[PDB]
């Protein structure tokens, strides 16, 4: 049974293949069909041109260049490439398929070369015919111009690109000064330059001059620019005769071009029906020969030594498949699999699924986890959606996003089958991400009592407004209870509502961020335990843990305790926790209001603990290394880490206030949109009122889905990513791992 | 069909929402007619929002039929 | 330059006005003390809170563009740096959060004073303290952000050049990122003995 | 005109309602202009990215939205006989949102231009640009928030 | 400071240019190229660099040293023109100023071909693409400078640099082309130095002043040494060719103008300590290229400077030459001088 590799990377095994040469080409093909072995470069010191399989790779590169020329021709002429072979090789299933024979690859190479020469000569002939046709057509257009064109040899007539006609006119004016008679008429249909196969707008230009030297100078000036000059006799009868001659020439050239293009298109259609298969087959052969290029060819023997990383659970499968290959070949060979014990950084492999793949990609974008290190995707599966939800907190927007994600999830098969754009592909891949974000946003908005900027009144409020009051009279409510779930709806639209919401959400963000950083730090502890780094536990984990606790965990505990204490009933002032924390450093031992008994002594002790832990974290590990020039590197790294950690506690606690910031802003923008868009509709009645309601709700929903669901939603999704990449993964994620990219065959699109 | 899909989605979202809003107005919910700045009459705003919801329902049914065909 | 000409004209006008008041026996008519005493401390406090947040944000944004523009250019060939040097962009955005924090803390002192106790010793002191503490925090965060962004751009380019370089330039950022912190601390010390307007 | 509520108190709040939109619309215009220049330079080669390199021009507009929100909240707290404290608070709330949005826009522009120019070459950079752009945008948010908090005090406990 | 306002427009430019720089071939890569036994091996080795699949469309039989040089140069010029397509304002003017030298070079190649009756197609193929202007092929019509300027070069950005080239005779020849090309590079370099001093901010103002002073010094030394071969030229005429922005100016440039022998040039360069051993021994061209590479390397130590676009173009241009040189030693099999590939990065 394959181990689950989501909590930690899959256990990796290095394996030597002593691949016999006579079956090497086949062996690689199986190792590429499994898609499980990540081969090491044993010839890393060998130059690219000095490697053993360089010539075969060069042959395959030439074949792929010829195929890339064939594709270019298939795109120049509007001929569709016949895609296929997606299910021919059963890619990703791990099942073996008989590879192309060496004779088949030789035939592919020879046919590619032969088609290269044939297509080169056919394209040359077609291009010559096309340029002749373009020249004749331009000459015909010049001849067909009205006599007024030749009214004002005695002149130079030609065709020149519009982007050059102004330059030509300016140059001719300068050459002839004021004696310029440059006429130009636009050619409606652009001409195709075969040299670039580019559509260029052109003008028929005529310049009148009498001097033979002046005429020659004008012709040279025009031809220096990409202009084609033509001879015209200026006589209507003679011009018509020349036009008829050009028409006859074009009639012959049209048939010649038709025949040549018919042959060329026949060849291209023959190629198109099989080009994809040839490309897929040659790219796989080039791929197996690059893999073998990483092997050490024992010249004295006839075996290639290939070192590859494979998941240990997959190891047995590998052997089985190799055995199958032998059973297919019928040859008797020595042990082709030999597990190896070497101190080489194994690749990081996390076994994911359609659910965990999105979050694993989210965490991998930052970096690849160290081998068998605590994976940040498993905790992000929940923590990235919920930190977003805190930043979002609305049942309406959350429900809209949940439905948007459900549209992708329920139709996941159909969307997977079709092609997707980059933005749509990203949205679909993170479809479960967005589903969780929407669900948790609904939950948080329920706790915030925020649905489309409005509040729900499910439960009896804990506040009772005065029995009677007059219109406009400032009334204050009295606490008769506590709202069971979520924020009490009593302070909806109240003057002081914002003061309570801000306090609550600041404290919520602080507590949640501290809990999420403590969880990450204990993940770091788990990493230390797994790698048996007791020195990291003693000199890195415990000191930093004490430093962060004594300050910010103490702040969190004080927040909770202050919430749990009835100050008004107890007759004690409500201490300011921010001023308590500030005085805990700037003025130790001076407490304006006593939160709890012996507060001053405890605060002094915690400050002393942090001030002792800073030296602890800074010195214990480097000194342990010294006592057992590298000690210099250890000391420098420890100093940097300690400064970073001490500053990061504060900068990370302050940063998680972005949860409150974005939640508050989302709520305020939602309420403001409600007031601007749909609240006005309630002010108008009748047909006007109904139309205003319809239009204003249309605008409100458009701005809610656009601004408050996608725009604000994207922002909150990306501030959740930083709280994970910078505040969560800064605590335990060493990173700098080797991504697992096993040698596998995949359809390669041209 | 994209226009029809967008319109029918925007119409269901608005049939449901305006029906709920009209029900809250008719029941004189505090969150909707509890403030002096809020509309003085609840049932009349409920009627207007109900008519708007009926317009959106007509749009929804028409665009759903268009999507069907 | 038009700006330099305007500066010189303003200086000359100020000098001439001061000399006219001084010579005519009315030098005391230009009374900065009366201006400070009679200007509402509310104006000073609110200007301090607005300039704190705004200048902290300005430095954060100024650094984010310097670091962000050099990360993007360097990531064309070395996209691996994009996430690695993003810590630089967090040192630029953290000064802003300091300013915001200070604004929150200083806004707690924006109470409403009574008419008679408006220009008192405590209220004038609270106005001056919250104006100058906001100025200090905002300008320190401005400098720290612009400086940390300039270091982050260098760090991104170095990381693209060689990965091992980044950790050595990040240290410089850690040196710069503290400069706003110090300002923050000093701000908290300025407005420390300031009280809500009463 | 009361001691606490002079006739010139509405001057500051009206200048704050204006400052919020004027400076969050300056920043948004700067960002939109530079991001659009980048988009026009890139989409000549890569039109397929156009309806996805529009993000910076969408974030700059969100800066303008943050100051249309602070402006509309500050304009409804404006009164003929509103206290000088309220006027100063409304000026500070518009100075904060407007300046923070200017900074955020100026940064959104410079960073969106760079990221659209680089994304036409390295698509993986699009994620980098959007992340650097969400931190330029948050600056403006932080201004709005301060502004919002300011307005939560502008009219309250005020005589 | 340099960093504050530099990245508002040139941050992406400097990042991309510095990424291009990181792709500059190192000494180890040059040695690996040296060991290549064939142009196919050279292509394979270059594929491992940031050159990558730049010859992937070239068949084995089509691999030639000229083709490799053309493709590497085209890659460099496409990178340059892209960077220009991302630049604006002062940087666009700076990058346009870099192209004006290639244009002066092309004007001389075009007019030199017109006076030798060589086909315009080959003459335009050999022309530097960066130095292209719309009317460059039209210089293949006239011989006298009067017609060429009054018809072509007045509208080009080279027009301001035609203020001392009219003195020569109407008839035009190779010596007159060299005189016109040196006058156009003197006026250009003085204009590009002024543009750097006034508009290009520091430390790209100092870096670009140093890199243009080196260019002017190299031009002056080469002009003097070429005039040495000629029977005699008026020292006043020589002074009209020597740029007036370099370290040599105004003393060493003067002494070079009145210099009439190799020892005269050596005496002139003795005073200046930056070019002591250039004429003492070795190859002068190699000495100049090594000094240019050292100056460009120094321009890369200074960030928030657009002097790095110039330092990347001249470094990369040396790289191409180096590759070409190596390619020659591989194509022609003369490997004795293969290691003279001037490497600084």
């Amino acid at each position: 049974e394959k181990e689950e590799a989501i909590f930690r990377s899959a256990e990796m095994a290095l394996v030597q293949f002593y691949i016999p040469q006579e079956i090497s080409r086949d062996s690689a093909y199986t190792l590429g069909q499994l898609g499980l072995v990540q081969f090491r470069d044993l010839n890393s010191k060998v130059r690219a041109f000095q490697r053993t399989f360089v010539n075969e790779i060069r042959r395959l590169d030439n074949v792929e260049r010829q195929y890339r020329y064939f594709y270019s021709l298939l795109k120049k002429h509007d001929i569709k490439l016949y895609e296929g072979d997606t299910d021919k090789y059963l890619d990703g299933s791990g099942e073996l398929y008989v590879p192309p024979s060496g004779s088949v690859i030789d035939d592919y190479v020879r046919n590619a070369s032969y088609l290269e020469e044939r297509l080169i000569q056919m394209e040359d002939a077609t291009d010559q015919i096309e340029v002749q046709k373009n020249d004749l057509e331009q000459y015909r257009f010049i001849l067909q111009s009205g006599d007024e064109f030749f009214l004002k040899v005695n002149y130079v007539t030609g065709v020149i690109a519009r982007d050059k006609v102004a330059t030509l006119e300016q140059i001719l004016w300068r050459v002839l000064r004021g004696n310029l008679f440059f006429k130009t008429v636009e050619i409606e249909q652009p001409v195709y330059d075969v040299k670039t196969r580019e559509y260029k707008h052109k003008n028929a230009f005529i310049v009148f001059s009498h001097g033979d030297l002046i005429i020659k100078r004008i012709r040279k000036i025009a031809e220096s620019l990409d202009a084609n000059l033509y001879d015209v006799d200026s006589s209507n009868e003679g011009r018509s005769q020349q036009l008829a001659k050009v028409n006859k020439n074009l009639s012959d050239l049209y048939t010649v071009l038709k025949t040549t293009s018919t042959t060329l298109e026949s060849e291209l259609y023959a190629i198109a029906k099989e080009l994809d298969s040839w490309f897929q087959d040659v790219t796989r052969e080039k791929a197996i020969f690059e893999i073998l290029n990483k092997s050490n060819y024992d010249t004295n023997r006839k075996i290639l030594i290939a070192e590859g990383w494979i998941p240990r659970d997959e190891l047995a499968t590998l052997q089985a498949r190799l055995g199958e290959m032998i059973a297919r070949l019928g040859i008797d060979v020595p042990s082709i699999i030999q597990v190896l014990d070497t101190n080489h950084t194994p690749p990081t492999f996390h076994r994911t699924n359609k659910f965990t793949a999105g979050f694993q990609s989210i965490c991998d974008c930052y970096g690849i986890a160290q081998y068998r290190e605590i994976n940040a995707g498993l905790p992000t599966i929940v923590t990235f959606p919920f930190m977003f939800a805190i930043m979002f907190g609305d049942m309406g927007h959350g429900f809209l996003m949940t439905l948007a994600a459900l549209s992708l999830v329920l139709n996941e098969k159909k969307i997977n089958k079709m092609k997707r754009g980059e933005i749509f592909d990203m949205a679909f891949t993170g479809r479960y991400i967005i589903l969780l974000m929407g669900v948790f946003s609904m939950y948080t908005g329920f706790l915030y009592n925020d649905i489309f900027s409005k509040t729900m009144t499910i439960f009896k409020s804990g506040w009772k407004w005065p029995d009677h009051w007059k219109k406009g009279e400032s009334i204050t409510a009295t606490s008769v209870g506590t709202y069971p779930i979520g924020l009490d709806w009593a302070w909806h639209g109240t003057e002081n509502a914002l003061l309570f919401s801000n306090s609550y959400k600041m404290k919520l963000s602080i507590l949640m961020g501290f809990i999420h950083m403590t969880y990450s730090y204990f993940f770091s502890l788990a990493n230390h335990l797994y790698f048996n780094s007791m020195i990291d536990i003693i000199g890195n984990f415990i000191p930093g843990l004490l430093f962060m606790q004594g300050i910010f965990g103490y702040l969190s505990v004080c927040i909770v305790y202050k919430w749990a204490v009835d100050w008004v009933k107890d007759g004690k002032p409500a201490p300011g926790l921010l001023n308590m924390l500030i005085n805990m450093f700037l003025s130790p031992g001076t407490i304006d209001d006593e939160l709890y008994p012996h507060q001053a002594k405890v605060q002094v002790f915690l400050l002393l603990m942090a001030l002792v832990c800073i030296p602890w974290l800074l010195l214990v590990k480097p000194l342990h290394f010294k006592f057992t020039e590298d000690f210099g590197d250890i000391m420098i790294h420890q100093v940097i880490h300690t400064i970073e950690f001490c500053l990061n506690c504060v900068s990370h606690t302050a940063s998680y206030l972005r949860l409150w910031a974005l939640s508050l802003a989302h709520a305020q923008l939602s309420s403001v949109l409600w007031t601007m868009t749909i609240q006005i509709a309630f002010g108008f009645r009748g047909f006007v009122g109904v139309f205003m309601t319809v239009a204003l709700f249309a605008m409100w929903f458009a701005l809610t889905c656009a601004v408050l669901v996608l725009m604000e939603g994207t922002s909150a999704m990306l501030h959740s990513l930083r709280l994970h990449w910078v505040e969560s993964m800064s605590k335990f994620f060493v990173g700098e791992g080797l991504p697992y990219e096993p040698f596998a065959f995949e359809y390669k699109d041209m | 069909t994209g226009k029809a899909w967008c319109c029918t989605v925007l119409s269901a979202f608005g049939v449901v929402i305006l029906s709920v809003i009209a029900h809250l107005f008719n029941t004189n919910h505090e969150s909707f007619v509890g403030s002096i700045n809020d509309p003085e009459d609840g049932p009349a705003v409920a009627h207007t929002v109900y008519l708007a919801a009926l317009v959106y329902l007509v749009f929804f049914v028409f665009c759903g039929f268009q999507v069907y065909l | 330059s038009f700006s330099h000409f305007l500066y010189y004209l303003v200086l000359i006008v100020v000098i001439v006005y001061g000399l006219y008041k001084l010579f005519t026996g009315h030098g005391s008519d230009i009374n900065f003390g009366k201006f400070l005493l009679r200007t509402s401390p509310y104006m000073w406090a609110n200007l301090g809170i607005a300039l704190c947040v705004g200048l902290s944000v300005v430095g954060a944004a100024w650094g984010i563009f310097i670091t962000g523009s050099s990360m993007i250019g360097a990531g064309v060939r070395a996209p691996r740096i994009t996430t690695k040097n993003l810590i630089s962009i967090i040192f630029c955005e953290v000064v802003a959060i300091y300013g915001l924090i200070i604004a929150i803390v200083f806004s707690s002192k924006l109470t409403v004073a009574t008419a008679e106790n408006m220009y008192s010793k405590s209220n004038l002191y609270t106005g001056y303290s919250l104006f100058w503490a906001g100025i200090t925090v905002g300008a320190s965060n401005l400098i720290c952000g612009i400086a940390v962004g300039i270091t982050g751009a260098t760090a991104a380019i170095s990381d693209a050049a060689d990965s091992a370089l980044f950790v050595k330039i990040l240290v410089i950022e850690i040196f710069g990122s503290i400069l706003g912190l110090l300002g923050l601390i000093v701000g908290l010390l300025m407005a420390g003995k300031a009280s809500e307007f009463q | 005109m009361t001691e606490l509520c002079p006739v010139y108190a509405p001057f500051f709040g009206a200048i704050g309602c204006a400052s919020a939109i004027i400076f969050t619309s300056l920043g948004a215009a700067y960002g939109t202009a530079k991001s659009g220049v980048g988009i026009c330079a890139t989409c000549v080669l890569r039109p397929d990215l156009l309806f996805k390199n529009i993000v910076p021009v969408i974030m700059a507009g969100i800066i303008a939205i943050y100051g249309l929100v602070v402006s509309v909240l500050v304009c409804y707290s404006l009164g003929q006989k509103q206290a000088l404290y309220t006027g100063f608070i409304q000026l500070g709330a518009g100075l904060s949102v407007g300046l923070s949005g200017l900074a955020a826009g100026f940064a959104i522009g410079i960073v969106g231009d760079a990221g659209v120019r680089g994304s036409s070459q390295q698509p993986r950079l699009f994620v980098g640009m959007i992340l650097i752009l969400i931190f330029a945008e948050v600056l403006g948010l932080y201004g709005l928030i301060v502004a919002l908090l300011l307005n939560s005090r502008a009219t309250q406990d005020v005589v | 400071m340099e960093g504050v306002y530099f990245n508002i427009d040139n941050g992406f430019i400097e990042g991309v240019v510095r990424g291009y720089r990181n792709g500059l071939l190192s000494n180890n890569q040059y040695i690996n190229l040296t060991q290549c036994d064939t142009l196919e091996d050279l292509k394979l080795q270059l594929s491992s660099t940031d050159y990558g699949n730049f010859l992937s469309s070239v068949s084995s039989e089509s691999l030639t040293t000229s083709l490799i040089q053309e493709y590497a140069s085209s890659k460099l010029y496409h990178e340059f023109n892209y960077i220009r397509d991302q630049s604006s304002g002062s940087t666009r003017k700076f990058m346009d100023y870099i192209t004006y030298g290639y244009m002066i070079d092309n004007v001389a190649l075009m007019i030199t071909g017109t006076i030798h009756d060589r086909d315009k197609g080959e003459i335009l193929q050999r022309c530097h693409p960066l130095g292209w202007f719309d009317t460059l092929p039209t210089l293949s019509v006239a011989t006298d400078l009067e017609s060429l300027y009054e018809t072509v070069l007045v509208d080009t950005p080279l027009a301001p640099y035609f203020k001392n080239c009219f003195d020569t005779a109407e008839e035009l020849d190779d010596m007159n082309i060299e005189i016109i090309r040196n006058k156009l590079y003197k006026a250009y370099l003085e204009d590009f130095y002024n543009f750097v001093t006034e508009e290009i901010p520091e430390p790209a103002k100092e870096c670009m002043q140093t890199l243009l002073g080196f260019e002017a010094d190299r031009r002056s030394i080469n002009i003097a040494l070429n005039s040495l071969q000629s029977s005699d030229i008026d020292p006043d005429l020589k002074s009209d060719l020597l740029p007036n922005i370099g370290k040599l100016y105004p003393l060493a440039t003067f002494h070079l103008a009145q210099a009439q022998d190799f020892e005269g040039v050596r005496a002139a360069l003795a005073n200046v300590y930056e070019y002591r051993g250039f004429l003492e021994t070795g190859n002068l061209e190699d000495h100049f290229y090594q000094l240019e590479m050292e100056l460009c390397r120094d321009a890369f130590t200074q960030q928030f400077a657009i002097s790095t676009v110039w330092a990347w173009m001249k470094s990369k241009e040396q790289e191409v030459r180096n590759i070409t040189w190596i390619a020659e030693c591989i194509a022609q099999n003369q490997r004795e001088r293969i290691n003279n590939y001037i490497s600084v990065y």
